[PDB]
RNA sequence: GAUCAAGUGUAGUAUCUGUUCUAUCAGUUUAAUAUCUGAUA
């Protein structure tokens, strides 16, 4: 009895505590599994698996137990299969993907453990069950049984089941299993495909509507899994499907149409023609069908047939499009999101084959429609088609209808819709140069919506400017872009940051277009307005404001004072280390522009004075800033100033220039090659110095110099620096020794493993353990780093009495 | 400590606060190689975890250039544990 | 000298937060270090129009200890 | 047990057994393999262990602006016109406490 | 087993030509042992169409390299470098040097300088003191290299190749002195000494490059009439390649930028880093891979555009500048 | 550090001459097996087939330096 | 001394060759490794002459090649093992005359390393799985699947590492559509390292181990392992399922042996020697390389000795059991 | 330089004040010392 309590203790140490406790306890259960026995152990495990309280990760760990005990127990599980299975089976039907895959995993392991004959003998009485739910799970159980074991192994059982004359429920479940096998396995079906089709094939012909339905769904699932291969396997079922298509009705026909839709993409171009035409006689009739399930199918079959290579673009243009537009492109279809997405997709695929203009010309008449949701549907379709195919196909007379309708739809939607914003931006960007005649109408429509009283509605108008200002450049740009910008300049006082971010995102788009002299709110008025906005808490505002101040610095440096730029740099300074990636990247780019704007000298003098007087947070920000002023502008303008700060006889400023140099070398990368010789003597002083933090961060400079200059020569200067790094190998402070290991791992790359080995050899067998520990730690980094390179560099070691240590193959001559 | 199981097909992710940092060195300079994590570290709740802190991942994790050069992309699944 | 005088002011609460950006502080201000005075004269002048004219643990705020 | 610490070569014996008696230090005798150690100390490009490894004190518990900088265009030319390589130490010249105190045309020039 | 050969005249015999062939006797490769060796001398006769055997001279270890030097022959027997006069019945050992670290694979000469290829310890520079009858080591490399072959580029510079598919160029630093003594009592092997357990002066490695494959020949030559001079190499997989000097930065810094962009835009097919491959045993130094640069022409035009834009050029100008450098030296 | 133990052929302060040389020889033979040109060189030098050179190297992997010291 | 490297004559030596429908057409090409270069050859079946279609410097050390095909596919992939430490799958794109990198999966550090995979590459004949194996300890298996679009998909690697184990060769065993199996000739070296006498080295035997990949459970199990009478230098995959009896020929010193798991006995044939051979009698004989020819109703192997003599090898079968190996001298 | 007590502070590392160190051998230990554990005074 007490050993069952040990199972509790072991379960507890898996379900709770540190990972080695879990690992040990699992090892204990699994090796003890033979003694515990399957009966007691599953009487105890299955209650946890049945508990509603069990988390996903608890369940996953319990599965990681179940796999191993099943492997250990093996044949011992055979009496308990029935009990184990009924607790597990519901997982196969759980909506949670992970609960589901876990159930499949443990049925797989249970099926490897228990003999096939026992799985069959367990689940066979459920094949014949009256409940479709029991049959459904049983079908999913057997599919997993098939997956774990060989598919051929289960075939002789399926061959008996699908011909089980005494119960349609049984024959039905057989074909459910054959469907579920295809859904589970995927393309792995293919070498067993004809064996599976030849099990189903008689079912399509059967006297029971249920069996015909499930066999058509099995054939759909097999065809889906086989795509694009395996057509030769289905040659059996082609005749039965047409003979059914011509005859069946309702959801029993929807099943056959589903099968056919998956078969036509498998076919050669000649058969694709013949059999698509066979479909349309019935599929066009089903376009009238009231049933939403049928309507889901026929759109799928249209998408599949017209997507197939064989079927003529002209055939689609003549026989598909007229009845399709008639029955589906009408107001009633916008009402259901399922039909909505399916119709949009189907229609975009027709466009991919037949062309943009053939579809768009049947749709655009309804951009001017009454209903918002139907206008949304057509707009989403035009959005997708012109995103895929562009404007090339579209007639001038179709532009006129597009743009008229697009403008009408935008002025019509009561509430800001993303779809209308997408559609309008896409179509304008696609048309490009062709938009020129309509620009007054577009601008007026935008400007109207930009003067609207609603926050969201103005956000959408500014977003639309943001997405399309590049097209608006075309002509009278100064006139139109400029007034849009003056309206936006008023909204720079926005109460809502969501909106202000878009105002800024629209202003940003204007200055990326306008020549800065032609700006309508002059830059002298624009920048002061932005300076308080830089301090806004909201991410979208900060991003667009910093990025906009960026373009003003880049493109229009001359319009504002040195001191104006200097104050802006000093405010931007902390944003270089902001939490958000976007805010940092904007700050880095734009500090780089403003450093060019000011010129490097006084911005650097200001940064070096800040580096002496601030808290660690803002001091690290200045090290980032100084490096931007080096990569941008000139590095040679930065290093002379840093060299002078190091001549100040104070440990805190000196330590500061070492952090500045360490980041400068990380940041400028390959540019560092020009500068190693100049910075070398500073690093000698720093690395000879008594201070622990000088030697730590001089080592960090050497890491970044080394990794930055790899392959550009300079190994002379790096060998020289290694003579000052290397003595620090016996330092004991965590921070200095990790920085020294970092430097050595850098120099292994830039000087190479040969040199690093030459520094290790005399210490690997040195008398003192504290030398050996340190030298083997270094050697192991070089070895893991460069194992195959070391072959060339190992010294000649002479033979002993017992042992051969020469490498004779490398002594050979040719 | 780092996980160091053999990495697989799953891509490592980063939360907004840790966005753009290198998992190994915590530098924000020059992301170069996509981080790859082991299946166990990317399963269920573990799926979508920030490599550095385990938060919801808003972006793909990237090993820096300095780490890629040193072949520190190769040590195994850099999920911090 | 690290002492600085300021004019064109609006509270002590505003004043300390406003001036903290030019470096550590131990109307009139007193910075730890002289270079804060150069920063104030460059930047806090004109920043209303603002106008500007001329222990261990406290120094250990400027340290680069890891 | 102290016994194996007695089961060692004398310095005399190690000095005579080896190709290079000038690399044999007092401490070398006490190694787990003094013959491998002395061999590695004699290899042609190998660098000695930092001498302070046996000192009771921690390693260091006992700047001038380069001439071309010190000398826009001027600041470019310091790096791209008149920059001289500093005195560089050779491979293996480790720093320590007291360290400071027939035609001849080159092939493949430009 | 013949391992070395030379054709030469001797000062004593004047016009008469000789073929000297160095032979190992009963060489076992692994574990290595040998029954010493021989140098066979033949008098070349009948306008160099027949070998008239003259004498067979025994030696203690394989005479692995032979090099004619100042009307006498320099033979490297194991680790011993010896000058041999023709003699009449046998070669006469005028001088010997026993300070070479290991087995000698090759011997090049220029003026009074002798460059000795050690099997593992790379290059040793020796001067023959003519009046004093001494071979003096005056410089060595700072790396082990498993040298296979060597070539003299100038009086101060050696191109070498090794068993690990590398090429290097090693140069004597300016103001290296070859006028060096060896002490008649012993002082220069006792008190006075060399650096790091090698010679007192060191060669600089001015070039390193992993060819990717073992080189057994190096020759400085012009491959085309009125083309530029080049360093030609050959390999065990049957490759032939060249290393050619850039004449100016207008070439060098351009091809440097081309190589940088192709390393990222067109990375190696089987997943290697290119810089890592060319840096296999030592970091790559002063060589640009034209085998990578000429892949520009094999990129899709999408990449050719993008790479050429980052080079301030159109793709035809890039293709032409690639053709121009090949045709200047190579065919 | 502990994690270095994931990698065979690393060492530590009580690594012997024999342990270290056996790793150098095993790594060398694996390098010769991979480097096609280095394998070419040995096949030509021994006058032996590349397939027998590879086999002889694999046979040498078991006890490349002779038995452990004692 | 700035220098520009140019190849004048590409390497001509071949170290690996694989054959397949790399173009995805009726005709066969050969992909050859020249170590640093990957090259595609077409033999014209009319003119006889062999045309080089494509040559690519791969700036790496190619160490293994396999052709493989997904079940149902018309076109062969090249899978490459290299010093890179990344498994690379290439598809030849005939229209663009280029090798296109379909996958690149990373598992280790670069160089020709002892414990990092790349030296040995084995693919399942059906193309379901690929195993990349290091000389020592580390072996990794990548499952291969075809997506709906028919683009190749590579599974995450499954670890199959056995410490202190040296692998001499790995080949995929043809099990038909049963779970993929790989076969490795392996020797465990732990005991030799711990035995001062050296007896353990002498008494260490190579084993043939079959590793099975249970596709369902995503794990690789070391399912059978067996000591060989003598050391094999390489393995040959024997055709399986309908095509043949499965199993693997071990080529060894003086012998060729057929083995299969289960009730199959060992069949062993000595390698026939040259009559009047002038060679040193102490010299054993190995097969240096092999080709397989699989035909609609039969198969045979060609195996070449160190002397250059090719033997045609056939296997007689009764039921699914091999009963004898037959060797006919073919050509030199 | 080792070693004991006390204050103080940090994500972590420590700083800082007040003491001890006087003879040999053996064992433990170390590169050698030392410390530590016994013995002789
Ligand atoms: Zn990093
Ligand atoms: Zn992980
Ligand atoms: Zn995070």
């Amino acid at each position: 009895e007490q050993k069952e309590r040990k199972i509790m203790k072991l379960l507890l140490k898996i379900k709770n505590g540190t990972p080695p406790m879990r690992k040990a306890a699992l090892r204990q259960i699994t090796d003890k599994a033979r003694e515990f026995g399957a009966g007691p152990l599953f009487n105890q495990i299955l209650p946890l698996l049945m508990s509603p309280t069990l988390e996903d990760q608890e369940r996953h760990l319990l599965v990681k137990v179940i796999d191993r005990i099943l492997y250990k127990l093996d044949d011992l599980v055979r009496p308990y299969v029935h009990k184990i299975l009924v607790v597990i089976e519901p997982l196969l039907i759980d909506e949670d993907y992970y609960a589901r895959v876990e159930g499949r995993e443990i049925i797989s392991n249970l099926a490897k453990a228990a003999g096939l004959a026992t799985m069959i003998s367990t689940m066979r009485p459920d094949i014949d069950n009256m409940d479709e739910y029991v049959r459904n799970t049983t079908a999913r159980a057997f599919a997993v049984v098939a997956s774990a074991l060989g598919i051929p192994s289960l075939l002789p059982f399926l061959k008996a089941v699908c011909k089980s004359k005494k119960s349609w429920q049984a024959r039905h479940t057989g074909i459910k299993i054959v469907q579920q096998i295809a859904i589970l396995m995927g393309c792995a079906i293919l070498p067993h495909l004809r064996s599976l089709v030849e099990i189903i094939e008689h079912g399509l012909v059967d006297e029971q509507q249920k069996v015909r339905t499930i066999s058509a769904l099995a054939i759909a699932a097999l065809a889906e899994a086989a795509t694009p291969y395996g057509i030769e396997s289905f040659d059996s079922v082609l005749k039965p499907l047409w003979k059914g298509i011509r005859q069946h009705r309702g959801k029993g026909l929807a099943a056959f149409l589903k099968a056919i839709g998956y078969l036509i993409p498998l076919m050669d171009a000649e058969y694709a023609n013949y059999y698509t035409r066979e479909v349309m006689l019935i599929l066009i009739r089903e376009f009238q069908s009231p049933d939403e399930e049928m309507k889901k199918i026929v759109l799928k079959v249209v998408k599949q047939c017209c997507g197939t290579d064989g079927v003529e673009a002209n055939y689609i243009k003549t026989e598909i499009l007229p009845p399709f537009f008639k029955h589906f492109w009408q107001h009633r279809m916008a009402l259901d999101r399922r039909n909505y997405r399916q119709l949009v997709d189907t229609t975009v695929e027709l466009a991919n084959k037949v062309g943009a203009a053939e579809i768009i010309s049947r749709i655009v008449d309804d951009l001017k429609d009454e209903a918002e949701q139907y206008r949304k549907m057509v707009m989403e379709t035009i959005e997708k088609i012109m995103g895929n195919l562009g404007a090339a196909d579209i007639d001038h007379k179709l532009e006129e209808q597009l743009i008229d309708g697009i403008l009408y739809a935008f002025q019509e939607q009561t509430t800001e819709d993303s779809v209308m914003l997408n559609g309008f931006g896409t179509v304008v960007n696609a048309l490009g140069k062709r938009v020129k005649p309509y620009l007054p109408q577009i601008c007026g429509t935008v400007l109207w919506r930009l003067n609207n009283k609603s926050a969201k509605v103005r956000q959408q108008a500014a977003d639309l400017i943001s997405r399309t200002a590049v097209v608006m450049k075309t002509c009278q740009e100064e006139k139109l872009m400029g007034h849009l910008g003056v309206v936006l300049y008023e909204y720079l006082g926005e109460e809502y940051p969501e909106v202000l971010g878009s105002i800024l995102g629209a202003l940003k788009a204007i200055v990326n277009v306008i020549g800065m002299h032609k700006m309508t709110p002059p830059i002298k008025d624009l920048l002061p307005r932005l300076t308080p906005i830089l301090k806004n808490r909201h991410e979208k505002v900060q991003e667009n404001c910093i990025d906009l101040v960026g373009r003003i610095a880049d493109r229009g440096a001359e319009y504002v004072s040195a001191r104006e730029w200097m104050r802006i740099c000093f405010e931007l300074l902390e944003l270089l280390k902001a939490h958000k990636k976007a805010i940092r990247r904007a700050t880095v780019n734009t500090f780089g522009y403003i450093a060019k704007a000011i010129g490097p000298h006084d911005v650097l003098a200001t940064l070096l004075n800040n580096l002496k007087v601030q808290e660690r947070q803002n001091r690290v920000c200045t090290t980032v800033a100084i490096a931007i002023v080096a990569e941008t502008c000139s590095p040679f303008t930065v290093l002379p100033a840093l060299m002078n700060e190091y001549r100040v006889p104070e440990l805190n400023v000196q330590n500061g220039v070492l952090k500045s140099l360490s980041f400068l070398f990380e940041y400028i990368g390959e540019m560092g090659k020009d500068y190693i010789y100049a910075v070398t003597p500073l690093l000698e002083d720093a690395l000879m110095d008594r201070d622990l933090v000088h030697r730590q961060t001089a080592s960090a400079v050497v890491q970044h110099m080394s990794l930055g200059v790899y392959g550009f020569g300079c190994e002379d200067s790096l060998n020289h620096l290694l003579n000052y790094v290397w003595p620090n190998v016996f330092e004991t402070s965590p921070h200095v020794i990790q920085a020294v290991m970092g430097a050595l791992e850098g120099l292994r790359v830039a000087i190479g493993p040969c040199r690093m080995l030459q520094y290790c050899l005399q210490g690997l067998f040195h008398p003192a353990r504290k030398v050996r520990d340190v030298y083997w730690k270094i050697y192991n980094s070089i070895y893991i780093g460069s194992q195959d390179a070391l072959i060339a560099h190992y010294p000649r070691i002479y033979n002993d009495d017992k042992n051969t240590y020469i490498r004779y193959e490398l002594d050979y001559i040719l | 400590i780092f996980c160091r199981k053999q990495a697989g097909v799953a891509i490592g992710r980063l939360c907004e606060k840790c966005d753009g940092k290198c998992v190994i060195c915590d530098s924000y300079v020059r992301p170069c190689t996509l981080v790859r994590i082991c299946d166990e570290c990317n399963y269920g709740s573990y799926q979508g975890r920030c490599v550095i802190c385990g938060g919801p991942g808003v972006s793909d994790a990237y090993y820096c250039k300095e780490c890629t050069i040193q072949e520190k992309d190769r040590d195994g699944c850099p999920k911090i544990v | 000298n690290t002492n600085v005088y300021v004019s064109g002011l609006p509270t002590v609460d505003e004043f300390i937060q406003l001036m903290s950006k030019f470096g550590i502080i131990m109307g009139l201000c007193c910075y730890l270090k002289r270079e804060s005075v150069e920063l104030a004269l460059k930047l806090l002048d004109e920043d209303y129009k603002l106008h500007v004219e001329v222990l261990s643990m406290q120094q250990k705020q400027l340290d680069w200890r890891p | 047990k102290k016994l194996r610490r007695m089961n060692r070569f004398t310095v005399a014996e190690l000095k005579q057994l080896v190709a290079r008696p000038d690399v044999v230090e007092m401490h070398d005798v006490t190694a787990q393999d003094p013959k491998l150690l002395v061999h590695l100390k004699a290899t042609r490009n190998s660098v000695p262990v930092p001498r302070h490894w046996c000192f009771k004190r921690k390693y260091l518990q006992g700047f001038e602006l380069p001439d071309f900088i010190k000398r826009y265009q001027k600041l470019h030319d310091a790096f791209f016109k008149w920059q001289t390589k500093p005195k560089l130490t050779i491979h293996g010249d480790l720093y320590y406490e007291g360290k400071e105190f027939i035609d001849r045309t080159p092939w493949g020039e430009l | 087993a013949a391992f070395s050969v030379a054709v030469c005249r001797f000062s004593n015999t004047g016009e008469d030509w000789y073929v000297l062939v160095g032979v190992a006797k009963d060489l076992i490769l692994n574990p290595r042992s040998v029954a010493g060796g021989f140098v066979y001398t033949y008098k070349l006769v009948n306008n160099g169409e027949k070998l008239e055997f003259l004498h067979k001279t025994p030696v203690e270890e394989v005479p692995a390299a032979i090099a004619p030097f100042q009307g006498r022959v320099l033979i490297g027997v194991g680790k011993l470098l010896r000058v041999y006069d023709l003699g009449k019945k046998k070669l006469l050992r005028k001088c010997e040097n026993k300070h070479i670290a290991n087995y000698i694979s090759g011997i090049q000469t220029i003026g009074h300088r002798v460059i000795v290829s050690d099997v593992q310890e790379s290059f040793i520079w020796v001067r023959y003191k003519r009046n004093e009858n001494q071979l003096i080591i005056f410089a060595d490399d700072t790396y082990p290299r498993w040298v296979t072959t060597a070539s003299l580029l100038d009086y101060d510079t050696v191109a070498g190749a090794d068993k690990f598919g590398n090429i290097c160029v090693v140069r004597l630093p300016p103001n290296t002195n070859d006028e060096v003594d060896e002490d008649p009592t012993g002082n220069k092997a006792l008190w006075d000494r060399g650096l790091l357990n090698g010679a007192s002066q060191k060669a600089e490695v001015i070039m390193n490059y992993h060819v990717g494959e073992t080189v057994l020949s190096l020759q400085k030559t012009t491959l085309i009439p009125g083309g530029s001079e080049s360093l030609v190499y050959t390999t065990l997989s049957g490759g032939i390649g060249i290393l050619v000097p850039f004449t100016s930065h207008e070439d060098h810094d351009f091809f440097q930028h081309v190589e940088m962009h192709l390393r990222s835009e067109h990375p190696p097919l089987c997943g290697r880093d290119h810089l890592s491959f060319r840096s296999y045993y030592f970091p790559v130094k002063n060589v640009i891979d034209g085998d990578l640069c000429e892949q520009f022409n094999s990129m899709e035009p999408n990449k050719q555009k993008n790479v050429s834009e980052e080079l301030d050029r159109t793709p035809p100008e890039v293709s032409k500048k690639l053709e121009d450098i090949r045709t200047r030296y190579a065919f | 550090e502990h994690l270095q133990s994931k990698y065979i052929g690393t060492g530590h302060a009580d690594t012997t001459k024999w342990e270290w040389l056996v790793n150098q020889h095993r790594d060398s033979y694996c390098s010769y097996m991979g480097h096609f040109d280095l394998l070419n060189y040995f096949a030509i030098a021994e006058n032996e087939s590349k397939a027998r050179v590879r086999f002889n190297l694999m046979e040498k992997m078991l006890q490349p330096c002779g038995p452990p010291a004692d | 001394m700035f220098l520009y490297n140019l190849t004048l004559q590409r390497a001509t030596g071949i170290s690996f060759a694989i054959h397949g429908n790399f173009s995805g057409t009726k005709q066969q090409e050969i992909v050859v490794s020249r170590g640093k270069i990957l090259e595609l050859l077409r033999p014209d079946p009319n003119t006889g002459k062999v045309h080089t279609l494509l040559t690519v410097e791969v700036f790496g050390v190619i160490r293994s090649l396999m052709a493989f095909r997904l079940t149902g596919g018309t076109k062969d992939y090249i899978v490459v093992g290299s010093d890179s430490g990344r498994i690379v799958i290439l598809e030849y794109q005939p229209s663009k005359n280029m090798f296109e990198k379909i996958h690149q999966e990373t598992f280790g550090k670069s160089g020709c390393r002892r414990i990092v995979p790349g030296q040995f590459l084995a693919v399942d004949p059906k193309g379901r799985a690929v195993m990349i194996s290091a000389i020592e300890k580390q072996k990794l298996v990548y499952i291969l699947n075809r997506d709906a679009a028919a683009r190749l998909t590579i599974s995450s690697p499954l670890e199959a590492h056995k410490a202190n184990t040296l692998v001499y060769h790995v080949v995929g065993v043809d099990v038909g559509f049963e779970n993929p199996m790989f076969a490795c000739l392996e020797m465990d070296y732990e005991e030799a390292d711990n035995d001062p006498t050296g007896e353990a080295a002498a008494n260490t035997q190579q084993t043939l181990t079959f590793y099975e990949l249970d596709l369902g459970l995503n794990h690789v199990v070391r399912k059978y392992s067996e000591p060989l009478e003598e050391h094999g230098n390489f393995l040959i995959t024997v055709p399986g399922g309908s095509d043949g009896p499965s199993g693997v020929l071990i080529c060894s010193e003086n012998y060729i042996t057929y083995k299969n798991f289960g009730d199959q006995p060992d069949i062993r044939c000595p390698i026939p020697r040259r009559r009047n051979d002038l060679d040193d009698p102490e010299r054993g004989m190995i097969f240096v390389c092999s080709a397989t020819h699989k035909t609609k109703s039969m198969f045979f192997f060609l195996a070449q000795t160190e002397q250059g003599d090719i033997f045609k090898i056939t296997l007689e079968t009764d039921e699914d059991m091999v009963t004898e190996i037959r060797l006919k001298y073919f050509d030199t």
